[PDB]
């Protein structure tokens, strides 16, 4: 369960930390961000080794982009050659559900949806996994433009937990990121074995549930 | 004429003899290698006032932790400083590291040889050897702060200094002498500026050459118009005492 | 090895020339003489026969006037079987461009394309350039009526009249005389003929040295019309225009 | 699935007395939706003309290809293909994809400009040629079409009576076949001039 | 190993001259005399066959070739030349056009194919010209009977009539003035064995003369009957017998 | 005479010689001295390094192939690079396949064939290098001279470089005492050491300059360069 | 199969394949190019030598690369159609993949590439051609100049010429052009191009082209009378003295 | 599938088409925009296959792009529709060809007269007055073979995608968002940014 929205205040991502071989919980403690660049985020959904090699791949390739052009690669050329990358292996049997999330001075704060079927789509609202729908709910019912910081990055962990929750294929724990006009910074990791009371108390939600 | 991959009768390769003539007629380029870093110099020598003096790159950077100064026909620099990039770039892609700068020197040096007309070995299809010198400078955690010297020829020579280009032999004569082992940037800088100034045909200010160096903490750093200025001024002065 | 026998026809002079074209060029300057003459209404070429017997069947000989399209015709002046490999390649293109974009091939693209070809002969591959100048002679839609010339240099330029082969410097200097940008096809004819008549090397101009044609627009249609004139009809024209 | 059965459409051609007809239908359907009521199966490359039914597409590719290859032909021969010899084209066409054919069938009709002789054949979609006297069927509604032809033709009609016996087959055959129809058009054809005619049908 | 000849052996010289190409005319002009008459209703080609050493059996030398039903071929210059461009001629005729067309070529497109071949080895690597020039007779339908001339350059040209090879001027001069546009085949026979006379210097009877003709179908040279538009190949060699009838009327 | 048949390897002299292989030949001479020598139980290199000012490196001779094979260089460094890396994927190709640590003798086979195809086909060139390959194997302690006409020959000692002579003269003299330190490294070390300084003139060896190479009965292939051989000098 | 190696050194260090492509070029008809405060100008002149020609249909001496940029050349002109169409597609390429159009350094660096490699590559010789490259990134107002020669060397100009009598019009250029004030008006730019000619061409009309390059994809070539009338206001600048 | 209409009128080809992306349960993006400008009078719309669909768009483009800036002139919509047949036509018999349909809506400036083709993914070319591709034809074909005339005004035009538009919204299964409407006339193309309630 990956999402990432656009608001006032930048760019919110929250990414689950769950490994699965179907049934099987293979790990709890996974990172599903690759930090490219300062500027530039990667979420992974799909294939474990298919998001892991080619998002690495991506931070090569954006690193050369830099030395050749002396000049920080943009969202859009970023996302384009994953998306083209991807393409190549189309039928192959490539998965993997990716948003670029970054800012560039040119484009402003920017995010892109590529997933291995070649689909590339700009837009401000992704929620991307097996979990996504449960995200999707719960953000979809909260979401303004002029939310502030403190509470954007709250709707993101919520939004996760919510999916962590009823997705029997996501859990662990929220990762955290805001990006700025001074780049990514990270607001930790949240086991959701914690937060899950925590909420429910403090929130008064998650009725469901005895405790 | 005959075989480009060629042998003398004093046991030496025509084409890349001939190559380091073209060398010599290049613009000189001096390394220093210090335990706070190493220094890049270069002369732009631009050919009419007209020519925009800050578009001439012939210091690049490599990765953050080595950068390369050229001379000769720079133009054959373009594919050998892609190499190097790709290099050590995918270096660090197999190994989650940093290339060690011996190891990106000799693999660009591993280019130089390839040159025939279908020489019985691999598949080398290149007309000629490259009309260019390199001086690779660059810091890792194994061998400190390094200064290669990367000739057509493959061989590629370790330096505590190195002057190449038009003014090397009088410049060389220069380090002999000026080099210690216990040098700080700021003299080496000074130095570099220096014997640029003896060895260019014009007098040197900020516009006809540039510096650049490359330390632990910052990394590759071409040193811009204003700080050089500076550091031309502070050389004057020091001359002038003395 | 093969090095020892390599003339290395793609080479430059110390002047900055490429030794093959120019002696190419001067190959093509001992071969017939072939003009194209632009008009308001139409197009006309001409070109002369070297070498001819009493024996030389000229009803079944095409050596000079080649048909590209149905829009299109060169004048070739220089190697027949130089000029015949790349008269197919031409009209190979031109098909090509039919089939593609369901239009016949504007004028310039299919000449950029044939001096394309030519100055790859001249830049790599070590084989001898083609002995080969061409007027090119079409019609399109864009520009109408249009005149070029190309050569083993690969290098094309367009006209209101032009001539290759033999005697060019002569010929231009006749053609820059008597042409106006006014003209009409029937004055052009009458033109091209003239020219010819005077830089001849034979003794009288007649019938059965010359090949003739025409594109022209047929007043009684709103079409372009190509004419390869048969013997009977150069042999007409050339009474008329008074060299009987 | 069947690439033959998807657009839909039909050809004919009859032979007369120093003449021959070529007509067929101007549907082009996807399935069940038919979508144009214009699309025509029959091409011409100089006085040979050519019917072609099958995967629509194809129809297209192969106009453009014979367009391409008698043009080609003209300019060397200095002279137009004979129905004879471009039969054999067509066959020799088709044969060399073999093992990813074309999914047409394709009907040869005109007169020999030398020998005045009437001329038709048909091919499978790998080139084996076809070539009967009387009358050449093709397409979605073959089947009714070879019934109809047997019954209504007769040697040596002239010009207007072939023009009936063409109609009628092709109508009467395409309003018993969902893939055929939405109109047809018929060309009769003698060694001089060739009339094009649109007739009325059922547009359903 | 592999050849390492990917350039041209023919390159203009300053003069402008292509020099492999004029050598292969003088190798060509060395050659023997062979020549070709168009009569009205048919062609001969004729040539000498200059046999090498008397033990040596003439008849196993074709200088006069086959190349259609409708077309045949002689040549003056290097035997081993022509022998493979008749190989070459025959397997291009198929491939080009009889696997297409379902028809044999026409002369002037087979004479084009094999034109278009002697270019080649004028152009690309590691070659010379070919050091012949071909006289081809033929008919087809649309163009009737035609006669051309191939020169090692790959230029061709129609002919009435013509010589190649050593006695080539003399040939020429001889067949200007007795040719005329309503000659019937027996009188093209006639002057061709004239013309011939003049080059042969021992021997000239049926076993030194190879003299073939295109003209009307032979059904008897066909090998098969029952198919009515099949009416047998226009090309005929004559036999040594056939020429030597004609010589007492000489 | 020599000026019209040097042009190329894949051309022979009227008196049968090939100068491209002898020019060749010649690049090692100009190269600086390198030794090699052994007894029953171990084998040694000792190669004199080559700086070009007193500001570069002494440029490395010797490297390593295998666990219990190496080599020293004289002549183009770039050549002894190629040569030495098919020598590392052959030793590479017979432990991953065979299991089986490559024959000294068997390597010596295997450069011979590949320095001979570049002296028989156009456009290649002769490998412009000298090489001496000390290994232990199964038969012990070998040493081999390798030549860029691809002659190669098993020694007891040898020397390749300018003045290589000096160094041969006295191996060629002291060959029954240094062929019996068997189970004594040092002493074969030093028996080296006194070789090439039989080759030396313009200088004396110092700690910068001197690199060594040992392999034997229990002792990998270990190249001592600077400070580890001060013990030495 | 043909990599015969061309371009080789000689014994004094010269590629003279490389040396010899530059006298092509100073054989080619001239070209001069002035970046304005605000806009860069290309002029080139047109020989004398035949004329009766079509000037509708010619190909004219300035190409179009993308919408912003544009390329004047001298030298062989057979050769200038293989660096152009090659330009072209990488203009496209560079659109299709970064979705943004080239910058003019890009595309003079990518031109700059080929004619390099063509130097070190067996079969061919180095193109017969130096470039002018002239032109506005995208979304930037600052004017670009930049020269390419067979080497494959590139670099920027404030001002700069190629081709037969290059040496007389950068002298005229290097005393004519201030760094400190660049001509500030479209009109006063075309106005130092057409006189920088004029040392050249010898009384030019119909021998002197001018095309003016401002920022988003604004170039328009000047007609025959347009040019006139600078060459007549020029000749009264002279008189009047 | 998602919707792809054309409606060549009087002077103008309007092309109207579905702003819905949908993988599986989820509709991913609400404002898509399924066309690329080929040439300044000459638009291609195209639905099918996730990734070809764009992929086939952008290539299309970038070719139509290099031949303008070449010739310095704008092929008529006969050409470019005649040359993206031909590029699926090919793809049809390749490894893994383009499964996109495309429709191309321009105005021929040498005519004076606008062009509607529709293509499928096997190289299938037809002028029409009025297309559409996947299940959208099922309603609009008996609709426009009602209300349609040759001679209507570009408002008109409108009107009768209005319609069509309403009755796919009512008959459809698939919620697809509404539709992005573009005209093509001689003046190039717009976007008619007020289709959301007109
Ligand atoms: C939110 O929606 C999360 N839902 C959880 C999860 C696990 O399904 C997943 O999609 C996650 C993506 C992350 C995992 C951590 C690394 C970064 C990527 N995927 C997996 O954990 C993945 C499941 C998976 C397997 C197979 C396929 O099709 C091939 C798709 C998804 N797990 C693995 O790949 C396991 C890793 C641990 O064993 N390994 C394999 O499946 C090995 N086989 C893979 C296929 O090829 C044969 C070998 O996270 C989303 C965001
Ligand atoms: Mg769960
Ligand atoms: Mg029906
Ligand atoms: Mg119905």
């Amino acid at each position: 369960t990956t999402l990432a929205f656009r608001f006032q205040g930048g760019i919110i991502v929250a990414v689950d930390s769950r490994a699965t071989a179907g049934n099987w919980v293979a790990s709890q403690t996974v990172k599903k961000v690759i930090e490219i660049n300062p500027f530039l985020l990667g979420t992974m959904a799909g294939g474990a080794a298919d998001c892991q090699f080619w998002e690495t791949w991506l931070g090569s390739q954006c690193r050369l982009h830099e030395l050749r052009e002396k000049e920080r690669i943009s969202v859009a050329a970023a996302s384009k050659i994953l998306s083209n990358l991807v393409y190549q292996y189309k039928g192959a049997g490539l998965s993997m559900g990716t948003m670029i999330c970054g800012y560039t001075r040119k484009e402003g704060p920017t995010i892109y949806y590529v997933d291995s079927d070649g689909t590339r789509l700009k837009g401000d609202i992704f929620c991307v996994g097996s979990g996504q729908t449960f995200a999707y709910g719960v953000l979809d019912s909260n979401y303004k433009w002029d939310l502030s910081v403190e509470d954007a990055l709250y709707l993101g962990k919520r939004s996760i937990l919510a999916a962590a929750h009823r997705d029997a294929y996501s859990g662990g724990s929220v990762n955290l990121y805001h990006v700025t006009e001074d780049g990514w910074i990270y607001h930790g990791n949240h086991d959701v074995g914690e937060l899950f009371w925590k909420v429910k108390e403090e929130e008064g939600s998650f009725n469901n549930v005895i405790g | 004429d005959r075989g480009v991959s060629t042998f003398s009768p004093e046991g030496r390769l025509f084409q890349v003899e001939y190559s380091l003539e073209a060398i010599k007629l290049g613009s000189t380029a001096i390394g220093i290698a210090t335990k706070e870093g190493v220094v890049l110099g270069v002369e732009k020598r631009a050919t009419s006032p007209l020519l925009e003096s800050d578009s001439i790159e012939k210091i690049v950077e490599i990765d953050r932790h080595i950068g390369c100064a050229m001379s000769g026909l720079t133009a054959d620099a373009r594919s050998m400083i892609e190499h190097a990039r790709t290099a050590a770039v995918t270096h660090n892609l197999y190994y989650d590291e940093d290339i060690n700068v011996e190891s990106l020197t000799q693999s660009v040096c591993d280019l130089a040889l390839r040159f025939g007309e279908g020489a019985s070995g691999e598949e080398r299809l290149m007309s000629r050897p490259f009309g260019v010198a390199l001086l690779i400078a660059g810091h890792d955690a194994d061998d400190g702060y390094q200064l290669f010297h990367a000739e057509p020829s493959g061989t590629f020579y370790r330096y505590n200094a190195k002057a190449i280009g038009s003014g090397s032999e009088g410049a060389q004569a220069e380090l002999l002498n000026e080099w210690h082992s216990s040098l700080t940037l700021k003299e080496a800088e000074l130095l570099v500026l220096k014997i640029l100034k003896q060895v260019m045909e014009e007098k040197l200010d900020e516009n006809n050459a540039q510096l650049s160096c490359i330390t632990k903490q910052d990394g590759f750093k071409i040193y811009d118009n204003e700080k050089t200025a500076e550091l031309i001024k502070e050389l004057k002065e020091k001359e002038a005492a003395e | 090895g093969s090095r020892r026998y390599d003339s290395r026809t793609t080479i430059f002079s110390p002047e900055g020339r490429l030794y093959q074209v120019e002696y190419a060029l001067e190959s093509i300057s001992h071969a017939g003489t072939a003009i194209g003459i632009m008009a308001s209404d139409g197009i006309v070429l001409a070109a002369e026969r070297k070498v001819t017997s009493t024996l030389l069947e000229q009803d079944t000989s095409t050596e000079k006037l080649y048909k590209l399209n149905d829009k299109i015709a060169v004048a070739v002046a220089g190697l027949t079987a130089d000029a015949e490999i790349l008269i197919n390649t031409a009209r190979i293109h031109a098909q090509n461009y039919l089939k593609t974009y369901n239009e016949d091939i504007p004028v310039e693209i299919l000449v950029r394309r044939l001096s394309d070809i030519k100055q790859g002969y001249t830049q790599h591959g070590g084989l001898r350039p083609f002995g080969v100048s061409f007027i090119y002679a079409g019609y399109d839609d864009r520009y109408g009526y249009q005149l070029y010339t190309s050569n083993p240099s690969g290098n094309y330029t367009g006209w209101k009249a032009i001539s290759v082969g033999a005697n060019t410097s002569a010929a231009q200097t006749l053609l820059q005389m008597d042409y106006k940008d006014d003209m009409k096809v029937d004055d052009a004819i009458e033109l091209a003929l003239k020219t010819l008549s005077k830089t001849t090397d034979s003794s009288a101009l007649t019938y059965d040295r010359l090949e003739f044609a025409t594109i022209r627009k047929g007043a009684n249609d709103g079409e372009v019309y190509q004419k390869i004139f048969k013997p009977q009809e150069i042999k007409d024209i050339l009474v008329k225009t008074g060299i009987t | 699935s069947d690439p033959s059965s998807i657009n839909g459409g039909i050809v004919v051609a009859m032979t007369g007395k120093d003449c021959v007809a070529i007509a067929c239908d101007l549907r082009l359907g996807s399935q069940s939706l038919g979508v144009s009521n214009k699309f025509e199966k029959i091409f011409h490359y100089g006085h040979v003309f050519l019917g072609i039914t099958g995967l629509a597409t194809d129809v297209t590719t192969l106009n453009e290809m014979f367009r391409y290859k008698t043009n080609l032909y003209k300019l060397k021969e200095e002279r137009a293909i004979e129905p004879e010899t471009f039969t054999q084209l067509v066959s020799s066409s088709l044969y060399e994809r073999r093992f990813g054919p074309y999914f047409v069938g394709p009907v040869v009709a005109g007169i020999n400009s030398k020998s005045g002789k009437p001329f038709i054949a048909g091919f499978d979609l790998i080139g084996c040629i076809d070539e009967a006297k009387d009358f050449i069927v093709s397409g979605t509604a073959s089947d009714q079409l070879f019934g109809m032809c047997e019954s209504l033709y007769e040697p040596n009609l002239e010009p207007e009576d072939l023009f009936e016996t063409i109609s009628q087959a092709l109508l009467n055959a395409a309003d018993r076949d969902a893939l055929s129809g939405w109109g047809a058009v018929v060309y009769i054809i003698k060694k001089d001039e060739v009339v094009k005619r649109y007739l009325k049908m059922r547009q359903d | 190993m592999t050849d390492r000849y990917s350039f041209s052996l023919t390159t203009f010289s300053p003069s402008g001259k292509l020099g492999q190409i004029d050598y292969a005319l003088t190798a060509v002009k060395q050659g023997v005399t062979s020549l070709g008459i168009k009569a009205t209703n048919g062609v001969v080609i004729a040539t000498e066959k200059k046999s090498s050493s008397p033990l040596a059996m003439s008849e196993t030398l074709s200088k006069v070739s086959l190349l259609t039903p409708d077309i045949g071929a002689v040549y003056s210059g290097m035997g081993p030349d022509y022998r493979v461009l008749v190989d070459k001629s025959r397997k291009v005729a198929h491939t080009s056009y009889k696997r297409i067309y379902g028809e044999y070529p026409p002369t002037k497109l087979l004479v084009s194919e094999v034109a278009k071949i002697m270019q080649e080895a004028t152009q690309s690597g590691g070659v010379r010209p070919f050091g012949v020039s071909l006289l081809i007779a033929g008919h087809d339908e649309f163009n009737g009977f035609s006669l051309y001339q191939v020169d090692p350059s790959g230029s061709y040209f129609p002919w009435k009539a013509t010589a190649i090879g050593k006695g080539s001027v003399a040939a020429k001069t001889f067949l200007e003035k007795r040719w005329n546009d309503e000659l019937e085949l027996e009188d093209a026979i006639h002057i061709a064995l004239l013309t011939l006379k003049e080059s042969v210097e021992g021997e000239f009877n049926g076993d030194t003369i190879e003299l073939a003709i295109i003209g009307d179908e032979n059904p008897d040279l066909l090998g098969y009957t029952g198919i009515p538009t099949d009416k047998g190949p226009r090309f005929r060699k004559l036999t040594s017998q056939e020429i030597n009838d004609r010589l007492e009327a000489l | 005479f020599r000026n019209n048949y040097d042009g190329d390897t894949v051309t022979f002299s009227p008196t049968g010689r090939l100068f491209q292989v002898e020019y060749a030949l010649e690049a090692i001479k100009q190269g600086s001295v390198t030794v090699g020598l052994r007894s029953n139980t171990h084998a040694v290199l000792v190669a004199l390094k080559r700086n070009a000012d007193e500001l570069s490196s002494y440029q490395k001779k010797i490297i390593k192939c295998d666990e219990h094979m190496g080599l020293s260089l004289a002549g183009l460094a770039p050549d002894a690079r190629v040569l030495s890396n098919y020598l590392r994927q052959q030793c590479n190709y017979s432990s991953l396949v065979f299991n089986r640590k490559l024959a000294v003798e068997r390597a010596g086979h295997l450069l011979c064939d590949k320095a001979q195809k570049n002296t028989q086909s156009y456009g290649g060139r002769p490998y412009g290098v000298g090489l001496l390959i000390i290994g232990y194997d199964k038969s012990g302690a070998h040493l081999l001279e390798f030549q860029p006409s691809g002659n190669v020959t098993e020694l007891y000692g040898t020397a390749i470089g300018a003045r290589s002579q000096g160094a041969k003269t006295y191996l060629e003299r002291t060959l029954d005492t240094f062929i019996k330190i068997d189970g004594n490294p040092d002493e074969l070390i030093k028996a080296g050491v006194e070789a090439i300084s039989q080759s030396l003139r313009d200088e004396s060896l110092t700690v910068d300059n001197l690199s060594i190479a040992i392999v034997g009965k229990d002792t990998p292939f270990t190249i001592y360069d600077g400070e580890a051989v001060a013990k030495y000098i | 199969g043909y990599d015969r190696a061309l371009s080789i050194f000689s014994p004094d260090g010269h590629i003279f394949q490389v040396e010899y492509a530059l006298e092509a070029v100073k054989r080619g008809t001239c070209a001069v190019g002035v970046k304005g405060k605000n806009c860069v100008v290309l002029g080139c002149e047109r020989r004398s030598t035949l004329k009766l020609q079509d000037t509708r249909i010619t190909p004219s001496k300035v190409s179009k690369i993308d919408s912003h940029v544009v390329l004047s050349f001298s030298g062989l002109n057979a050769d200038s159609r293989i660096l152009i169409e090659k330009a072209r597609v990488e203009a496209q390429s560079h659109r299709l993949t970064l979705e943004d159009p080239v910058t003019v350094e890009y595309l003079t660096r990518y031109v700059a590439g080929v004619q390099q490699r063509y130097t070190q590559s067996g079969g061919v010789r180095p193109f017969g051609v130096s470039t002018l490259i002239a032109g506005f990134d995208p979304r930037d107002d600052e004017p670009k100049l930049y020269q390419t020669e067979p080497s494959g060397i590139y670099s920027s100009w404030s001002a700069q010429t190629i081709g037969r009598n290059s040496k007389t019009v950068r002298e005229f250029l290097e005393k004519n052009y201030d760094r400190k004030e660049p001509p500030a008006t479209v009109e006063e730019c075309v106005k130092l191009t057409v006189r920088s000619l004029l040392e050249v061409v010898q009384t030019g009309a119909k021998n002197i082209e001018i095309t003016v390059v401002k920022p988003d994809s604004d170039i328009v070539a000047l007609s025959s009378e347009e040019i006139n009338q600078y060459v007549t206001q020029i000749e009264q600048e002279k008189q009047e003295q | 599938m998602d919707i792809i209409l054309g409606i060549r009128v009087q002077d103008s080809v309007i092309l109207a088409s579905s702003k819905a992306v949908t993988r599986g349960i989820s509709v991913l993006k609400d404002s898509d925009d399924k066309t690329r400008q080929l040439s300044p009078h000459t638009l291609m719309s195209f639905a099918g296959e996730a990734g070809d669909t764009v992929q086939f768009a952008e290539y299309i483009q970038a070719n139509i792009q290099l031949y303008s800036i070449r010739e310095d002139y704008e092929l008529s919509p006969q050409a470019v529709s005649s040359f993206v047949r031909q590029e699926l036509a090919k793809s049809i018999r390749s490894r893994r060809p383009y499964q996109v349909n495309v429709l191309i809506g321009g105005y021929d400036k040498k005519k004076n007269k606008p062009e509607l083709y529709q293509i499928d993914y096997l190289g299938t070319k037809v002028e029409l007055p009025y297309g559409a591709h996947g299940y959208s034809g099922f309603y609009t074909f008996s609709l426009l073979d009602h209300h349609y005339r040759p001679d209507m005004t570009t408002e008109e035009g409108l009107d009768l995608l209005k319609l069509c538009v309403q009755e796919l919204e009512k008959r459809m299964p698939m919620d697809f968002k509404g539709v992005i409407v573009k005209i093509v006339d001689k003046d190039g193309i717009r976007q008619v940014d007020d289709f959301q309630a007109q």
